[PDB]
């Protein structure tokens, strides 16, 4: 639910070692999770923004932990990275001048009409 | 008002070639005006057939094929022109929609023209709207259909 949510401050790992039922194995390998989805959400999020104020929100701090996860992103280099791929793509709603594709249905609409007078 | 006739002297009666025209074919009497028809027959003549036999190539040069006549189809209207268009034939179907409001209200019986002469709304409010559509509709389809597709061919 915190997840989903987008919250990465109450999600909890001390509720999971309440049982120690073998659900503490698990825990191992959703500190990586919550690290992935973080990393990603920030993609989606800055246009572009300075490397200074998107590390600590990381929680990573040292290069090479920008390195590990910034393969996976597609991120290029550790402090540096290209958080911009994720907005650029929002961007070419503002075309006309191809107009074959971009007005759509222009087959299928008069196909019909046809049909019916 | 096209007939094939044959002359009737004193002799040709006495013969009876009259009848004679007849057969032979699918028989054709005239028909403008009363004193022409009984007048004609007595002293002027015998009726008979025409028919009409024209070949294909004869249809053809009929037809008037035209260079131009083709061509408009795919030539462009004004952008401007449909949105005005657009306008303007909505502007018709207002006034329609009034008598189209009212006739819309019962019509729960049978016969629809009958149920919006009777709930307001000569003939058929929405018959008038549809052809208001229609119009349109047709010359914006077809230019949209024409302009994306030699913009590219062109290009």
């Amino acid at each position: 639910q915190y997840l989903m949510e987008g919250s990465y401050n109450k999600v909890f790992l001390a509720k999971g070692n309440i049982p120690a039922e073998s659900y503490t194995f698990f825990i191992d390998i959703l500190l990586d999770t919550i690290r992935d989805e973080i990393a990603g959400c920030i993609e989606k999020a800055y246009e572009k923004i300075l490397f200074a104020e998107a590390t600590r929100i990381l929680f990573f701090s040292t290069p090479k932990k920008m390195t590990d996860y910034a393969k996976k992103r597609g991120w290029l280099l550790g402090p540096n990275n290209y958080y911009s791929f994720a907005s650029q793509q929002q961007k070419p709603e503002d075309s006309t001048i191809p107009s074959t594709e971009l007005a759509r249905q222009v087959i299928e609409y008069a196909r019909q009409l046809e049909m019916i007078v | 008002v096209i007939d094939a006739f044959r002359l009737i002297n004193a002799n040709m009666m006495v013969l009876g070639h009259e009848p004679r025209q007849t057969t032979s074919n699918l028989g054709h009497l005239n028909k403008p005006s009363i004193q022409a028809l009984i007048h004609g027959l007595n002293r002027h003549y015998y009726s008979i057939t025409i028919n009409y036999r024209k070949n294909e190539l004869e249809q053809k040069m009929l037809l008037n094929l035209h260079k131009k006549s083709w061509m408009e189809g795919l030539t462009l209207q004004d952008y401007s022109e449909h949105c005005k268009h657009n306008e303007s034939v909505v502007k018709e179907m207002l006034e329609l929609a009034k008598n189209y409001n009212k006739a819309v209200e019962e019509e729960d019986k049978m016969t629809p023209e009958q149920l919006a002469i009777k709930n307001v709304g000569k003939q058929d409010p929405k018959r008038h709207l549809e052809e208001h559509v229609d119009v349109l509709m047709t010359s914006n389809i077809v230019q949209c259909l024409a302009a994306m597709l030699d913009t590219v061919v062109f290009k």
